[PDB]
């Protein structure tokens, strides 16, 4: 087993009010089953997708979750990931400048 | 396009 | 420059109900063309890229019946390997096979591997004279034996040598317009205040393909790796890569540091400077 590494982001610098992707980006894990969603003020946003799985050199898993959001100033965005190397759900907020 | 010969089991 | 053309399988067995879910991804360099998807509804080989579209009818039933023979052999391996490693039938277990063939700038055979993994661990693996195999462990070994007696590297070497070359050719000239096509890293600097006395300096790689890359940053022209932080590169979305370096300094020292940008699509490296 491994744990996932996690990165969340947006595919292009972000800008209030201009319509964006808010990328969750799982990479790392062992076994493949994982549950991940998006949150907007805490929230599961609906319509989210995610790439066909694929695998590393040493085996491990990655997956990107995506869905298109408009950042605003208030709304807080994040990425909710559990795992069974997880003792619970690990959450990491959106900050637009990673 | 995908290998075609027998994938032989383990 | 060189190309490959590389197949990824994996199945996860589920004892709770049902078969086992099987995802292939099929590969031209690090763009993804075709996929399969056992929860997915079309039960079909499907296309990914647009350069792939155009094979015929005969092209998506062929790949398809070769997908799913694929899933067959892992579901087999499966109950076969839970054999091996004397297992309980109430656990979910994991085959992941990648297979592919490069091809230098000439676009001629470079090279060829076929690599097999159980939960996650080397199982056994074809190496690189595409004759023999390396088996990691006793289990491993019976299959050794099994595919020596049935000429496997023969075949496969056939495939990674002839036709696994000739159709990445194919692929390339049918999608020359992106294959063919480096997209440099859009390159630029940010600059975060961290306290009074220090801050950190962010290089940002953006929007590049192929996704290999290299960030260095130099303090007074020699390469710093104390203070700094490197992501994993990281995927845009819509087909290019992203990666980002930074450094803390002390403030008022930014001038010092540059930040160093390698990349097939770059004629000359890029250097960075906080000015
Ligand atoms: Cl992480
Ligand atoms: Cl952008
Ligand atoms: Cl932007
Ligand atoms: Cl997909
Ligand atoms: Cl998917
Ligand atoms: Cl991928
Ligand atoms: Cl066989
Ligand atoms: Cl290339
Ligand atoms: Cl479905
Ligand atoms: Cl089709
Ligand atoms: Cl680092
Ligand atoms: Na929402
Ligand atoms: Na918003
Ligand atoms: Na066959
Ligand atoms: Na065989
Ligand atoms: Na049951
Ligand atoms: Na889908
Ligand atoms: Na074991
Ligand atoms: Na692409």
């Amino acid at each position: 087993q491994r744990t996932p590494k996690i990165q969340v982001y947006s595919r292009h610098p972000a800008e209030n009010g201009k319509s964006n992707f808010l990328n969750c980006y799982v990479s790392g894990f062992h076994p493949s089953d994982i549950e991940v969603d998006l949150l907007k003020n805490g929230e599961r946003i609906e319509k989210v997708e995610h790439s066909d799985l694929s695998f590393s050199k040493d085996w491990s898993f990655y997956l990107l979750y995506y869905t298109e959001f408009t950042p605003t100033e208030k709304d807080e965005y994040a990425c909710r990931v559990n795992h069974v190397t997880l003792s619970q759900p690990k959450i990491v907020k959106w900050d637009r400048d990673m | 396009l995908l290998w075609n010969g027998p994938m032989a089991v383990s | 420059g060189s190309h490959s053309m590389r197949y990824f399988f994996t199945s996860v067995s589920r004892p709770g109900r049902g078969e086992p879910r099987f995802i292939a991804v099929g590969y031209v360099d690090d763009t993804q063309f075709v996929r399969f998807d056992s929860d997915a509804a079309s039960q079909r080989m499907e296309p990914r890229a647009p350069w792939i579209e155009q094979e015929g009818p005969e092209y998506w039933d062929g790949e398809t019946r070769k997908v799913k023979a694929h899933s067959q052999t892992h579901r087999v391996d499966l109950g076969t390997l839970r054999g091996y490693y004397n297992q309980s039938e109430a656990g979910s277990h994991t085959v992941q096979r990648m297979y592919g063939c490069d091809v230098g700038s000439d676009w001629r055979f470079l090279r060829g591997y076929h690599q097999y993994a159980y939960d996650g661990k080397d199982y056994i693996a074809l190496k690189e004279d595409l004759r023999s195999w390396t088996a990691a462990d006793m289990a491993a070994q019976t299959t050794k034996h099994k595919w020596e007696a049935a000429h496997v590297a023969e075949q496969l070497r056939a495939y990674l040598e002839g036709t696994c070359v000739e159709w990445l050719r194919r692929y390339l000239e049918n999608g020359k317009e992106t294959l063919q096509r480096t997209d440099a890293p859009k390159t630029h600097m940010t600059h975060h205040a961290v306290s009074d006395h220090e801050a950190t300096l962010r290089c940002w790689a953006l929007s590049f393909y192929p996704a290999e890359i290299t960030l260095t940053w130099q303090r007074d022209g020699e390469d710093q790796t104390q203070d700094t932080e490197l992501v994993e590169t990281r995927p845009a979305g819509d087909g290019t890569f992203q990666k980002w370096a930074a450094v803390v300094v002390p403030s008022g020292q930014e001038q010092r540091y540059t930040c160093h940008v390698q990349h097939e699509g770059l004629p000359k490296p890029l250097t960075l400077r906080w000015e």
